[PDB]
């Protein structure tokens, strides 16, 4: 609900597992300068999931969905004729898909 | 061939149409419509409690 | 059985059957009422575990492009198709426990 | 929702039967060198329940019922007739019945 953004490092890890969730804890150390981030208020972590150094970005309105869920992106085959294409839909950033 | 979204293209396109028409009594659909399928695996409820 | 005998065994027919389904086998599930209920499990929790995992249930509906259309829940393929699976479903108790 | 297959040994069969579910609890052992097998993880437990020497596997499509439930088997007898016996069906192992 707010524009307040902070940097921080990730900590620790847990490594027992809720038995009632089944989600693991993590810790992460946030620097509060001007006492923003008051404790107890709800907040969401945008994590690092991993690199990788090979990845195809396509923007969302180039994919289409069917009806069944498998999305596809046309290509320009030989001739410069429309192929449908089905794709695995990965990421989402933006306003572009992770294919 | 996906069954499934042919026949909700048609009901939602064809079917209609065609009993709006004057002259059809009834229209007997030898398919089914979409809908929300929910397959819930027993056991994973069991072990989430 | 003795008219198709008589009928079917009667040339002045080319075939006679039975417009219908013929007698097949079912698994009938006796519950050991105060067994369960010892336990803690009531009969509806009972009841609703076996229809919505084996019956499918129709929950309520959804907005398709549109149109209402039915949402349905049922156990997963693999999990329902032997007996022994009736039997590896887990019910809940008064106290919040799940018994088999 | 993985891949991750473990070999262990079972340990400990508990005597008693829990009151509340009527079940009897079971400790295996197993071991964990990278640390995988985080606690309070839900895991699945194939445990043998007993080697059958002479398992005779049947197609469940030869098998017929009568109206009192009890089992029968079409045997092709000697002379080619058809004979009737009548059979114990144990599990099911995909299509086939064990007898």
């Amino acid at each position: 609900g707010t524009d307040i953004e902070r940097k921080g490092t990730l900590l620790f890890t847990d490594i027992s597992v809720d038995r009632s969730t089944g989600q693991i804890a993590l810790r992460g150390q946030f620097d509060n300068p001007e006492g923003v981030l008051l404790p107890g208020m709800y907040v969401r972590v945008r994590t690092p999931q991993g690199l990788n150094q090979n990845a195809i970005l396509v923007p969302q309105r180039a994919v289409q969905r069917s009806a069944d869920g498998q999305a596809s992106v046309m290509l320009l085959g030989e001739g410069d004729t429309v192929e449908v294409r089905q794709v695995t839909t990965g990421a989402m950033q933006g306003s572009r898909w992770q294919i | 061939a996906n069954t499934t979204a042919l026949a909700d293209y048609a009901v939602r396109n064809v079917n209609n149409e065609i009993r709006r028409l004057p002259g059809v009594g009834k229209l007997q659909f030898f398919d089914s419509e979409a809908a929300m399928r929910v397959w819930i695996d027993p056991q994973k409820l069991v072990g989430y409690g | 059985d003795e008219v198709l005998g008589k009928v079917n065994g009667n040339p002045k027919f080319l075939y006679a059957m039975m417009e219908g389904l013929a007698e097949a086998p079912q698994l009938r599930l006796v519950i050991d009422r105060e067994q369960a209920r010892t336990l803690g499990v009531s009969f509806e929790a009972i009841s609703s575990a076996l229809s919505t995992a084996f019956g499918s249930s129709v929950i309520n509906d959804f907005a398709n492009a549109g149109r209402q259309q039915r949402v349905v829940v049922q156990a997963e393929q693999a999990e329902r198709m032997t007996p022994e699976s009736v039997l590896r479903l887990h019910v809940p108790n008064d106290s919040g426990s799940l018994v088999p």
